[PDB]
């Protein structure tokens, strides 16, 4: 009923200007590590009002790589603002 | 076809099969005969005929694997044709049979210069 | 290219978890789960490109059992043929 | 519908005693100076938070241990099936693959 | 080290494997999920202050690509709530679908990556695994391909063999006009795909060979254009003969196998009769054509050699498989009407 | 025995959501009286919405949530 | 305690989210999340779905969100002002807030306005439910422990976390 | 070999007695005869409702009154 | 839809706590199974609990004459037993073990009933065959029709993959 139309103006959280800008990079990589929730909630009703019994698992394996993966992507924003100190996706400099 | 993800099923034994000399099988390798003498030219080997245990192995390996894959190349083409008279000779309402004229009847354009 | 690997030797990789009725594992059900052993019946020797234009009745209701999406509607419509004349006539009911 | 009685119940008891605290002698008449004299005992300090790392891998080391301890969380509700030789010999996979997944990084912590 | 790198590189096509072989919405998301978590180290292993400016492009833009994907997948599970892999039961789904998967394959928008990231990775060894990337996605569209809204994959088609063509011609680095050129070649195969699906693959086999021995041949310390000058004077000239052997082919002239896909696409193309539309293609990989010549005419025009460069030394690299590839990169054209009904 | 009970709990419930329904007004653009919202024909357990009307007053607020957040 | 203690929710949630999804300096970043994920565990605890639940506070809110907050001292950020800092973070927000109100005003102000928002009504939570039921550990979600037939789905999750650390164990 | 293994144990005798315990729950399992008990206690909880089926000729066996002779023998258990 | 009218319904219902009536409840159906078994069989067997009322009426008649033929023989130890029971959480049975005689002592003696230990609800059993076993299943409307299958012969090519020109 109205339960899937929130959430789902949420899951317009990708808004993509602050999905990779403007800098502190670690804003952008967040509204990603929490476009889940909008994914999982999402599929934790649609599963649940209906009994599927089975793909009862499947919220849980949408954390187990939403947390490994987006896990690892923090690793690179440590290397590049090790070099630097500020993230600032305003460095460009590999050019095209 | 059926029976999936088989190179070829048990009904490919009713055709010929595609033995050898023909002109393709002899080109298969052929292409890798022109090959082999690539395989010393780029290293400077600089032989032009080099070892014959590298300036063969290759012959040997296109003309069977060429040969073993014609083996389904032509059943494919069959299955293709058994498929559709099998479809053709049913719905003969989709199929007519054309009458016979000959020129009493026909008129063309008729434009000459 | 869909190779279909579990067709040609036993395994079961996925299979189980596909579809709305299989198996749950103590036998309990889902609510439109009569739907599917019907809807399922209609194509399965069909080649699915006739499908869309022949069975496609079994399918409708299905949808319908699923969201509910009209019965909600023609209740919804209940709300219109009382209590908009709730001060004419008929409170409805007597309570008890 | 109890449960949220017995929580905003807590807070507010909670939320109240900062103010009747940190709020009511805050506006008493005293004399409370302005100086810069406050952050004791390491008195200016000017400077960013550096990194430093074997602060941070603690942090990645764990968030991976953790996820399989939450799939290996519904082992004793497992233990009540039909075929149960599907658990054992895939229960003990899990705790094995987490125990390698140890073995690997211990050739390097550095100092943790 | 050396052993892991043979456990990662192993672990790619296992991500990709999953993929062709499977039933079930969730494991082709897994499927290629694992490869943004195992394609990254790669990258690295020179660890330079581009590589991880470049991985970190590419990341987040294959990681919404994956992401959004996830959401068009449990849309059609609100919509008759049956997972497997068959046409998207509703039209927010495949619209959803095929215009955010042309992410990972980058197509006529959404790449300001692939030059961002073929160029400029320190590794140029290879890179050649970004051909598995265009591996992946395609056996999705294959599987779902009686469902598009048929007004868009011609879209992003049409507006790409455009796009990537007069991308290069502007372009020196060789890196870039190989990322160039390779978005083309991704005009071609989907722009079929609602008809026939097969003779798509034809492009796809074609393809995979002809980049794959390119980059062969560009491994020995080839870099920069004008690097390819100082090349035949030096080197070895049976190495001209080759780059000019592959790189005319390429864009394709009859006597050569890279006329192969064409000659037999639009044998497909038109008898749907759409003739309006294949010429501008046809015609526009023309001016595809004049990075090639031109890039051509550098290596065999004998440009001022180097500079005192004498390498007396022969060669350790490993050649393997070049020694056969521009025998079937060429040769096959005589061969074969089997492409159609083989692989089908 | 326990199930006995209740089927005859919810035929009870439809009738008295009916035949309190259809006094409530018989329109000339109204409805048949207990069509059907589907084609196929077989009895398909209710939507909580069927049970209970518009009612909506609290005995509803202990059903639907009544074993949710507590005994 | 009405029947829209879960609209109630939502509406928060979606005006959870808000918040980060602008440009907060991110360590407030994270109280827009805490707030959400918590909002967001609550919704999911209707339903009859618990156990599925009370994990997002252990996996992820309790657990992954540290991590986010125990970095951002390593990339930490200037102390310029924070916040209310730059006037530019306070321009982008209200559209938003206003564009679901202005939506959750006349969406349904009135009888119907008009289809598109008109097809979803309110108030008993017509389908929340079905019926009665018996009991397996709860109905639903409570057997959510296949070690029996999913077994692929997990040996692929479980070799594919044992290579997360291999990764990282490099670059790092 | 024995005198490693009496050699690591003067040093790191932590582990050890993980990886002794690590086996020793593998092994076993596959021998003692209790086992195999379990599978049959567990397969017999009935969690659902048993429904009886319909009785034209055979009927094998179990008739209308369940504690007339009807199947197989749970009895074990409650000497057990 | 036809539904039933208001009729055949504000029928006796047994009225009694949910304490009480896991008192019994045990030498209750081991020993009755006249309609009861039958009427799940009006149940699984053919579905829409509405075509079958009818056994409805008998099952939960067993109930009526059971509750009220234990009220003369020995309703004492009976209510004194349902009252440990109904002392309360979780309604064990493992505390009133001790009491379970004295209800029990002539009740399996003197009306004559068994203790029916673990043989009850168990042994899927068998009812028989009274009313028309239906055809014409739950809903069931049309077949439909299939496509006729293709083997004859397996040819060559025709003439060769008739491709452009390529022979063969
Ligand atoms: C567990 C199996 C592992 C499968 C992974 C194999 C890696 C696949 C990498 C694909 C590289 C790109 C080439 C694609 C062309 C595939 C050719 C083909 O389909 O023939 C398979 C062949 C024949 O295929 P087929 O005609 O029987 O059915 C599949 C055809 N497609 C996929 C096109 C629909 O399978 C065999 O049995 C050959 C042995
Ligand atoms: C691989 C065999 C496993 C099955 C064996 C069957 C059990 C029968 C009894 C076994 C007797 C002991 C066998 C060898 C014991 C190992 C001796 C040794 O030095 O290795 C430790 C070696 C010696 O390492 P070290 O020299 O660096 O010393 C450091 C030791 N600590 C950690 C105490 C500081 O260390 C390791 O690599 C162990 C790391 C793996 C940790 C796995 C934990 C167990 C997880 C459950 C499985
Ligand atoms: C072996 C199967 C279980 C693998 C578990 C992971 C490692 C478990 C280690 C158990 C105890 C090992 C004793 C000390 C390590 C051996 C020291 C040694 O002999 O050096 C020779 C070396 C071991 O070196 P090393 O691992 O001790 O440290 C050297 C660092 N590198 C690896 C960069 C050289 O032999 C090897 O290189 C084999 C290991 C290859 C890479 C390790 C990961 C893959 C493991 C193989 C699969
Ligand atoms: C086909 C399925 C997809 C294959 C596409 C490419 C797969 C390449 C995988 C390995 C490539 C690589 O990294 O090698 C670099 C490495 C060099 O890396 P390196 O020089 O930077 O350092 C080497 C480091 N060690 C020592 C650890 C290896 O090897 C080479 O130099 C040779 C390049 C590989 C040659 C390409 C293999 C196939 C070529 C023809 C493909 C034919 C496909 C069939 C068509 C039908
Ligand atoms: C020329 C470049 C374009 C090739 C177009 C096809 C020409 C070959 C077709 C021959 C007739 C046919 O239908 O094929 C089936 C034929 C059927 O056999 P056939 O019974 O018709 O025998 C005729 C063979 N010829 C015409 C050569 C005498 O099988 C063959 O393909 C013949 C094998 C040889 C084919 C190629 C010969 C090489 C000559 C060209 C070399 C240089 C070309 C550029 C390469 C770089
Ligand atoms: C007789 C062979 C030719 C005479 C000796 C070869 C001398 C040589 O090694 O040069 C190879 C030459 C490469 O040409 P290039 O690099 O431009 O010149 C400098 C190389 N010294 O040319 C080459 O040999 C490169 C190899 C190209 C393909 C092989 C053709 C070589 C000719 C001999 C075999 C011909 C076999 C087929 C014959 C009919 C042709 C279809
Ligand atoms: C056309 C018909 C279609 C079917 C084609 C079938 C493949 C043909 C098989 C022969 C391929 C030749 C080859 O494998 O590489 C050549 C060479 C090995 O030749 P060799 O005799 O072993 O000399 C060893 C000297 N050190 O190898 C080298 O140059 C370097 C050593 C590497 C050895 C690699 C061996 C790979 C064998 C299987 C290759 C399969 C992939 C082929 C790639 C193209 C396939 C289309």
């Amino acid at each position: 009923s109205m339960v899937y139309m929130n959430i789902m103006m949420a899951f317009t959280v990708s808004l993509v200007g602050l999905l990779m800008y403007r800098s502190h990079l670690m804003s952008s990589l967040l509204c990603l590590e929490g476009m889940m929730l909008s994914l999982f909630v999402m599929a934790a009703l649609t599963i649940l009002n209906s009994h599927f019994t089975l793909a009862s698992m499947m919220p849980i394996i949408l954390l187990v790589f939403a947390a490994c993966e987006a896990a690892l992507g923090l690793s690179l924003l440590v290397m590049v603002s090790n070099t630097y100190g500020t993230d600032y996706v305003q460095n460009l400099n590999l050019l095209q | 076809g059926r029976a999936t993800f088989q190179f070829l099923p048990d009904e490919a034994r009713s055709l010929p099969p595609p033995k050898l000399t023909d002109p393709r099988l002899a080109f298969v390798g052929f292409l890798g005969y022109c090959s082999g003498l690539i395989d010393n030219a780029i290293r400077r080997r600089p032989v032009l005929l080099a070892g014959l245990h590298r300036q063969l192995l290759y012959i040997t390996s296109f003309v069977f694997v060429g040969y073993y894959l014609l083996k389904r190349q032509d059943y494919m083409y069959a299955v293709r044709d058994h498929d559709m008279f099998s479809y053709i000779k049913s719905h003969p309402e989709d199929f007519p049979e054309k009458d016979k004229k000959t020129y009493g009847e026909v008129f063309e354009e008729f434009h000459p210069v | 290219p869909f190779f279909d690997v579990q067709k040609r030797l036993g395994v079961d990789l996925d299979r189980w978890m596909t579809i709305q009725s299989a198996e749950q594992p103590h036998k309990i059900p889902s609510r439109c789960h009569a739907f599917e052993k019907e809807w399922i019946e209609c194509a399965h020797g069909i080649g699915s490109i006739r499908a869309e234009k022949e069975c496609k009745i079994e399918f409708e209701d299905f949808r319908e059992c699923l969201l509910r999406q009209k019965t909600m509607k023609r209740l919804h419509a209940i709300r219109r043929q009382r209590e908009k004349l709730i001060k004419e006539g008929k409170y409805t009911p007597p309570p008890h | 519908m109890n449960l949220m009685l017995a929580l905003l119940t807590n807070f507010t008891l909670a939320t109240l005693l900062v103010i009747i605290a940190f709020w009511l002698p805050q506006l008493n008449v005293y004399s409370e100076k302005t100086s810069p004299y406050e952050c004791g005992f390491d008195p200016m300090g000017s400077a960013r938070l550096p990194f430093s790392m074997k602060f941070f891998l603690v942090a990645i080391t764990f968030l991976l241990f953790d996820l399989e301890i939450a799939l290996l969380l519904p082992l004793p509700w497992a233990s009540q099936t039909a075929n149960l030789n599907t658990m054992l010999t895939m229960a003990l996979f899990l705790i094995i693959l987490l125990a390698v997944s140890l073995a690997y990084e211990w050739t390097q912590k550095g100092l943790e | 080290n050396p052993i892991i790198f043979i456990i990662i590189l192993l672990t790619i096509m296992l991500g990709t494997i999953i993929v062709m072989i499977s039933s079930h919405w969730l494991l082709v998301w897994i499927g290629f999920e694992m490869n943004m978590l195992a394609i990254i180290p790669i990258m690295m292993k020179n660890h330079n202050p581009r590589a991880t400016e470049a991985s970190t492009k590419y990341f987040l833009t294959q990681s919404t690509a994956s992401m959004l994907l996830m959401m068009a997948v449990i849309i059609n599970l609100m919509f008759s709530g049956q997972w497997t892999v068959m046409k998207l039961f509703n039209p927010m789904a495949s619209m959803l679908m095929t215009m955010a998967l042309a992410m990972k394959l980058g197509m006529a928008p959404f790449h300001f990556w692939v030059p961002e990231v073929t160029q400029g990775i320190p590794l140029s060894s290879g890179l050649i695994l970004l051909t598995w990337q265009k591996l992946a996605p395609m056996s999705v569209l294959y599987q779902i391909f009686p469902s598009i809204n048929l007004n868009l994959i011609l879209t992003l088609s049409v507006l790409s063999i455009l796009i990537g063509g007069w991308g290069g011609l502007n372009q020196t680095q060789l890196r870039k006009i190989m990322a160039y050129s390779s978005i083309a070649h991704m005009g071609w195969m989907t722009a079929v795909l609602p008809y026939n699906p097969t003779m798509t693959l034809l492009n796809l086999i074609i393809y995979i060979i002809m980049t794959s021995t390119m980059f062969t041949m560009f491994m020995a310390n080839s870099t920069t254009t004008t690097l390819s000058l100082s090349h035949t004077w030096n080197k070895t000239p049976i190495m001209t003969v080759l780059i000019l052997a592959t790189l005319l082919s390429m864009g394709g002239l009859p006597p050569l196998s890279g006329f192969m896909p064409k000659w037999m696409i639009i044998q497909e193309m038109t008898k749907n009769n759409s003739i309006i539309l294949p010429t501008f293609m046809a015609i526009t990989a023309l001016l595809n054509l004049y990075f090639y010549m031109r890039l051509t005419y550098s290596t065999t025009l004998t440009m001022f050699p180097s500079t005192n460069n004498m390498k007396m030394k022969w060669q350790f690299p490993l050649m393997k498989k070049m020694t056969f590839l521009p025998t079937m990169v060429v040769l096959s054209t005589m061969m074969l009407p089997l492409t159609p009904m083989l692989s089908v | 025995l326990l199930q006995a009970e209740k089927d005859r709990r919810v035929l009870q419930m439809l009738r008295e959501n009916l035949e309190e329904e259809a006094t409530v007004m018989k329109d000339v653009p109204g409805w048949k009286v207990g069509e059907s919202v589907f084609h196929t024909t077989r009895w398909v357990t209710p939507m909580m919405g069927e049970l209970y009307g518009l009612r909506a007053s609290e005995e509803v607020l202990s059903a639907t949530y009544g074993f949710i957040w507590y005994t | 305690m009405m029947l829209y203690i879960v609209f109630i929710l939502s509406v928060i949630f979606v005006m959870g989210f808000v918040g980060f999804s602008s440009k907060p300096s991110p360590i407030y970043g994270g109280l827009g999340l805490i707030v959400s994920g918590g909002v967001g565990c609550g919704i999911v605890l209707n339903f009859g779905g618990s156990f599925l639940g009370l994990m997002v506070f252990l996996i992820y809110l309790g657990g992954m969100m540290v991590v986010f907050g125990y970095t951002t001292a390593m990339a930490t950020e200037q102390y310029p002002e924070i916040w209310l800092s730059n006037k530019a973070v306070l321009g982008a927000f209200v559209t938003g807030l206003l564009m679901e109100f202005f939506m959750v005003y006349y969406v349904l102000k009135d009888k119907e306005v008009e289809v598109v928002f008109e097809f979803n009504g309110l108030g008993d939570w017509v389908i929340y439910d079905t019926g009665d039921s018996g009991f397996f550990s709860e109905e639903a979600m409570g057997i959510a422990a296949l070690y029996s037939y999913g077994t692929w789905l997990v040996i692929v999750t479980g070799w594919s976390l044992l290579i997360g650390v291999v990764v990282i164990m490099e670059i790092t | 070999v024995a005198a490693f293994l009496k050699n690591v144990w003067a040093k790191e005798p932590v582990l050890v007695a993980s990886f002794a315990i690590a086996g020793l729950a593998v092994i076993l399992p596959t021998l003692s005869p209790y086992t195999k008990y379990s599978l049959m206690i567990n397969r017999a909880t009935p969690y659902n409702y048993p429904v009886p089926l319909r009785d034209d000729g055979n009927m094998p066996d179990v008739p209308s009154h369940p504690q007339d002779p009807q199947g197989p023998s749970l009895e074990w258990l409650k000497r057990l | 839809v036809e539904l039933p009218s208001l009729e055949d319904l504000k029928v006796q219902e047994v009225k009694v706590s949910s304490s009480v009536l896991k008192a019994a409840a045990h030498h209750y159906g081991a020993q009755c199974d006249k309609p009861n078994k039958e009427f799940m069989l009006c149940r699984w067997e053919e579905k829409d609990p509405r075509r079958c009322l009818e056994e409805g009426k008998l099952v939960n008649q067993c109930a009526l004459e059971f509750f009220r033929q234990i009220k003369r023989h020995c309703a004492e130890p009976f209510t004194e037993y349902w009252t440990c029971i109904d002392y309360s959480g979780l309604q064990l049975f493992r505390r009133c073990r001790k009491q379970q005689a004295q209800f029990d002592e002539c009740v399996l003696d003197k009306l004559g009933w068994v203790r029916p230990d673990l043989g009850d609800l168990s042994k899927v059993t068998k009812v028989k065959t009274d009313r028309p076993l239906p055809e014409n299943p739950y809903h069931s409307r049309a077949r439909p029709e299939p496509n006729p299958e293709v083997e004859g012969d397996l040819k060559p090519a025709r003439h060769g993959s008739r491709l452009f020109f390529w022979t063969m």
